[PDB]
């Protein structure tokens, strides 16, 4: 938990609580349950993220007009990592100059792990600037939003020959796809290793030129995300339902008995992984004592999950004993096997009931989380997802926030929590002086929890 | 000025 | 209390806080098509104060006198003293009614929001998506 | 595996007649039982889907019931149009196949 | 899905004007549609491009037919029209409405040929 | 209404092939699995197999697995079952039926399962004689 | 306009390689990109080669485009009965589009 300032992502990364936990108690006490290995994948809701480049020139007279570099200058930037010292619309130059000379791009040390930036004049007048940064696009990938907040109505996978299976909504005269385009590895290096990219797309914005490398959708995007694998899974069969339970899990899954076609295109990016995961669980756990029963069956859970199932059946007790080491003896072993199977089915039924016992508790705790998320959404979401998550309350939704790590040694806590500007009012949490990385302007925020630094309106209260 | 609600069952 | 009792009894229950006890409440269904949400959540009668949840015009069944209440959760319409707070600008709130979500920016209605654009918290699976990174701005 | 049902049945208008269907641990044991009529010279018609649910256009005379690995169709009132062949069908998971019964000819 | 259908008359006199109109469906004639053009094909002979028009009305004509061919666009109705003037027997042809939809392609989407007999 | 129409009576010779057609109406042809059932004259129903109009998937009993060819035409919404190597015992009434099982879900394609043949075709009489 | 010269017909046996030429001029076919369209009688033309030597998705590898100075070429390899069509070379000359004369092919 480093000292950090967490800011909300412009209102874009919204999340909300919904009563999506449904409990259906299985009625029959039928005890011939199947055993097997299970892997569960969830529908991928997260947005596809890809790198883009943003080319701009900066005119200052502090008005700081941003303008699009000409496309030939864009080619100069991409091929030589150099930019020309002039811009024309009638003509302007660097301060007190007329050279129209070439300039070598150098790193802007003020730039971060997002929006890594390169400038020709390090003056942190006319400047030339190239930002390399992220962009996100949610399914259907018909538009993407870059980290700088610009929205582009073009599919990140439109390759100039598939507008029937993609989207293009920006101005046609300002869009250019380039086969086998050569771009340098690092704009900040005087000499860098050039790299060819199959299809590179450019779009001339009003104040910018945005470029991105077009890739194959089915090859870069996967609509299913692996959630979890259960090695000891039991399954109860109804007339039109399979009910999956796991002893280590507090969640049970329910699906119809009709299976999903495993040779479907939507499973192409998860099929081999899931199959090998099942095979690994068999090899490391059941290769000796069990045997595979049937093939891999794919089911779609009522809640939308995708289940890959491998049934397993334990070897007969004669084989188990031989690995650990006449008709009447065959009858004795048959009776032993019958007794073992009966009691094992009893155990499996009990385990299934125990697994079902968690649902009401989980539903009530979900309502508890929803109520508590209005007071501290970040703590509640961090508890739910088991990772540091910052969130803000936005009425009926929560906004996810992203945290910028600060100097970590500039954090000075003020000694006086009394609001000098207003007698009778006191700060709720102590005020902090801090500095951003590679920066010197002292900032005033308020100390939060888990080393978080708060900004905006300071929390105040009565001086009790 | 106004904006118009939408039904729901339960 | 209403949400907690609804979670406990697994049915829609309305309750009110009465000190050390809760009072159960009974709900009257209204027209369902007369619900008009006001665009301006700023309290015009008192500058510096803003509504916590948007104001609603609604009509009771078989009735025509327009009533002014406040939008609650789960399509509930609130009456009595309106919930107010300080106008902490900048503001960006999203309030859900029916199958629809209303954006209010600086306590003024901005636009509609598709519910499909808002992810739901999944406690059973608990897979998270990374938000847009920030750049020391 | 097979589904066994009596070859024929008989009765009088207003009477009740019952057709029985027997399965195994699979099929009827763990699956629904679908009942199809067939008037001689015509195509089969679904009388009962799932265990006891019934489509539109099928009279209330036909009541379906399920118990263990067995099913029954009771025809009450046994009218002159009820004389036909009745088939029980079930999904056998061991064979992964729809199994039909032998057919019961109600003659009224 | 760039459906493209013509609405021309089948029989026209060898005088006055042939008016052809092409209607777009599944999309719209907007700032992201490149050009929309007309091509003739006399029966049994090769194709011949007539004219192109853009969404903003900027139009280009073939050198030979520029005087005798007018082209217009109506983005409100998602249509665009050719008018051919001073008709002759040699104007008897199948007329195809076509366009550029993808970036790399030139004439990828073609309409349904309207046979005009002069 | 949901309806299935089947070809008329056909007479062949042992060793020929019969292509029975099944036309769908009132419902999307490729959204439901198709069952093919047979009944001999004066005998009960015999389930021949199932066909997937959405993907061309087909499974038949061993008595028909190597002798049945399945084709489809989504434009006509008509399935075709071609039975080759006709024998004297192949003369029978053939039915095509519609299952309540769908050929695909909202996201993925679905495998065969039996949910009842609610809609049946008119039937086709195939006679085989020397 | 400057119509691109193209053979009026071509032919080959099934399984043979057929070549269709397109002469043009330096200002028309040497500079701009050359496209090839396959039109079957009574049907609208279908794009066969979009750039000089690039096939749209689903156009068989049997078809290849090429350019040499001004002369553009199409070659059909492993010719099939369903290749009987008119092939048109088309490109820009001066802010204007021009097709070829169309080689009718017979198997
Ligand atoms: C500074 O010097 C550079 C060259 O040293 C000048 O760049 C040249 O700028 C002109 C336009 O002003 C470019 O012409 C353009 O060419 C492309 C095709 O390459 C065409 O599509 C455009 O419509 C336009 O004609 C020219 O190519 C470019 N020279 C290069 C890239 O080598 C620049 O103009 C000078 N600026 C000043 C203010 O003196
Ligand atoms: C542009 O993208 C399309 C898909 O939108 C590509 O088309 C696929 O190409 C592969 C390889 O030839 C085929 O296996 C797929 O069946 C095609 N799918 C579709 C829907 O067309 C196309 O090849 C890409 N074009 C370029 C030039 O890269
Ligand atoms: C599951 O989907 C696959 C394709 O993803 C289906 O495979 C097709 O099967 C038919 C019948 O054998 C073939 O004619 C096709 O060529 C196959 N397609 C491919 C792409 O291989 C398969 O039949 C489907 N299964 C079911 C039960 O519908
Ligand atoms: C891009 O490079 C590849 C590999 O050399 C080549 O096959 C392809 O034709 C090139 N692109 C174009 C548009 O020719
Ligand atoms: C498990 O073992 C089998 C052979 O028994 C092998 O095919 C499979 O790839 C193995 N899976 C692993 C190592 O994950
Ligand atoms: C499992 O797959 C094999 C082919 O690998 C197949 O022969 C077998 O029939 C399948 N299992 C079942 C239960 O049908
Ligand atoms: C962080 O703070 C330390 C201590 O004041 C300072 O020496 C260092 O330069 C700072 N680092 C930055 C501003 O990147
Ligand atoms: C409910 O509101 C609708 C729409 O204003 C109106 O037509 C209807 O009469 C109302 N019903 C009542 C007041 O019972």
């Amino acid at each position: 938990y480093p000292y950090r300032v967490c800011s909300m992502a412009q209102g874009l990364d919204l999340i909300r609580f919904e009563r999506n936990i449904v409990c259906t108690s299985m009625k029959p006490i039928n005890e011939d349950l199947d055993e097997g290995i299970m892997v569960v994948y969830k529908r991928n809701i997260c947005a596809h993220t890809f790198k883009v480049r943003v080319y701009q020139k900066v005119l200052t007279f502090s008005n700081t007009e941003y303008v699009a570099p000409p496309m030939w200058e864009i080619h100069h930037i991409n091929s030589h990592s150099q930019c020309y010292s002039s811009y024309s619309r009638f003509v302007a130059y660097h301060r007190d100059s007329y050279e129209n000379k070439t300039m070598q791009l150098m790193p802007d040390d003020y730039s971060n792990t997002c929006s890594t930036r390169y400038v020709t004049v390090k003056d942190q007048n006319l400047n030339c600037m190239v930002t390399i940064t992220t962009a996100r696009s949610k399914y259907p990938y018909h538009f993407f939003i870059t980290s700088t907040g610009d929205v582009v109505d073009i599919s990140p996978f439109y390759n100039g020959t598939n507008r029937n299976a993609s989207y293009f909504g920006e101005n046609a005269d300002k869009f250019f796809i380039f086969p086998n385009y050569t771009i340098v590895s690092d704009f900040g290096r005087p000499n860098s290793a050039l790299e060819t990219h199959r299809l590179v797309a450019f779009l001339e914005r009003a104040d910018s030129v945005i470029s991105w490398d077009i890739q194959d959708e089915k090859n870069v995007t996967c609509q299913l995300t692996f959630w979890e694998a259960s090695e000891r899974t039991i399954r109860s069969e109804a007339e039109d339902s399979y009910h999956f339970s796991s002893a280590k899990m507090t969640a049970t899954f329910l699906s119809k008995k009709q299976e999903v076609n495993m040779s479907d295109s939507a499973l192409d990016c998860v099929r081999d992984e899931a199959i090998n995961k099942l095979q690994q669980i068999f090899n490391t756990s059941y290769n000796q004592t069990y045997e595979k029963y049937g093939n891999v069956s794919v089911f779609e859970t009522t809640g939308g999950l995708v289940v890959f199932w491998q049934g397993i059946k334990q070897k007969s007790l004669v084989e188990l004993e031989r690995l650990a080491n006449e008709s009447v003896h065959n009858l004795v072993y048959a009776q032993l096997q019958f007794t073992y199977d009966t009691l094992r089915g009893y155990i499996n039924r009990a385990l299934a009931q125990i697994a079902e016992a968690w649902c009401v508790d989980q539903r009530r705790t979900l309502e508890v989380f929803k109520e508590l998320s209005k007071i501290n959404p970040s703590a509640i979401l961090s508890a739910i997802y088991n990772k540091p998550i910052a969130a803000r309350f936005m009425g009926d939704v929560l906004g996810l926030a992203s945290c910028v790590t600060i100097n970590q040694t500039s954090v000075k806590v003020l000694r006086d929590m009394n609001v000098k500007e207003s007698p009778g009012r006191c700060y709720s949490r102590p005020v902090v002086i801090f500095n951003f990385a590679n920066s010197s302007y002292v900032q005033y925020g308020q100390l939060g929890e888990d080393n978080e630094i708060l900004l905006g309106n300071h929390r105040t209260e009565e001086c009790q | 000025g106004d904006v118009v609600g939408v039904n729901t069952t339960k | 209390p209403s949400a907690i009792l609804s979670a406990i009894y697994n049915k829609p229950i309305a309750a009110r806080f009465m000190g050390d006890v809760l009072g159960l409440a009974s709900c009257v269904t209204i027209n369902q098509t007369s619900v008009k949400v006001l665009r301006d959540m700023n309290v015009k009668e008192s500058p510096g104060r803003c509504y916590s949840r948007p104001v609603v015009i609604f009509n009771f069944a078989n009735s025509s006198y327009v009533q002014y209440g406040q939008l609650g959760e789960d399509n509930e319409i609130l009456l009595g003293n309106h919930r107010t707070e300080e106008c902490q600008l900048p503001s960006l709130k999203i309030f859900i009614a029916g199958n629809s979500a209303y954006e209010y920016v600086d306590y003024l209605f901005k636009r509609m929001i598709d519910l499909s654009s808002i992810s739901t918290v999944d406690s059973m699976i608990a897979l998270d998506c990374d938000p847009l990174c920030n750049t020391d701005f | 595996s097979v589904l066994s049902q009596p070859p024929s049945a008989s009765g009088t208008p207003g009477q009740r007649v019952t057709i029985s269907c027997s399965g195994s641990s699979s099929n009827i044991g763990k699956n629904y039982v679908y009942w199809y009529q067939q008037v001689p010279g015509t195509a089969p018609k679904l009388l009962m889907f799932k265990n006891n649910q019934r489509p539109s256009g099928v009279p209330d005379r036909f009541s379906g019931s399920k118990s263990g690995t067995s099913a029954s169709l009771a025809i009450s009132g046994l009218r002159s149009e009820d004389e036909a062949d009745y088939y029980c069908s079930a999904w056998d998971g061991s064979l992964s196949r729809p199994l039909f019964g032998g057919g019961t000819k109600v003659t009224v | 899905q760039l459906q493209l259908q013509e609405s021309g008359p089948g029989l026209v006199k060898p005088s006055e004007t042939l008016s052809l109109t092409c209607t777009v469906s599944g999309a719209s004639i907007d700032r992201s549609t490149y050009y929309w053009g007309w091509i003739r094909q006399p029966p049994g002979k090769g194709l011949e491009w007539i004219a192109n028009i853009y969404y903003n009305g900027r139009a280009v004509y073939s050198p030979s037919l520029k005087s005798r061919v007018t082209i217009s666009v109506d983005t409100s109705k998602n249509q665009f029209s050719l008018k051919v003037r001073s008709l002759t027997a040699a104007d008897t042809a199948v007329y195809y409405c076509a366009t550029r939809w993808n970036y790399f392609f030139d004439f990828d989407y073609w309409g349904r040929g309207t046979l005009v007999t002069v | 209404q949901v309806q299935l129409v089947q070809s008329g009576a056909e007479v062949k010779n042992p060793g020929a092939s019969v292509k029975v057609s099944c036309k769908a109406s009132g419902y999307t042809f490729t959204d439901y699995y198709i069952h093919w059932v047979r009944q001999a004259p004066g005998q009960g129903l015999e389930w021949m197999g199932w066909f997937n109009p959405n993907s061309g998937g087909t499974n038949f009993v061993q008595n028909f697995q190597g002798r049945v060819t399945m084709t489809r035409d989504t434009s006509i919404s008509t399935a075709y079952m071609e039975l080759s190597r006709l024998r004297s015992d192949d003369t029978a009434m053939y039915y095509c039926a519609k299952d309540s099982a769908k050929t695909a879900s909202a996201y993925y394609g679905l495998n065969f399962f039996y949910y009842g043949m609610d809609v049946w075709g008119q039937g086709t009489t195939v006679t085989v004689s020397s």
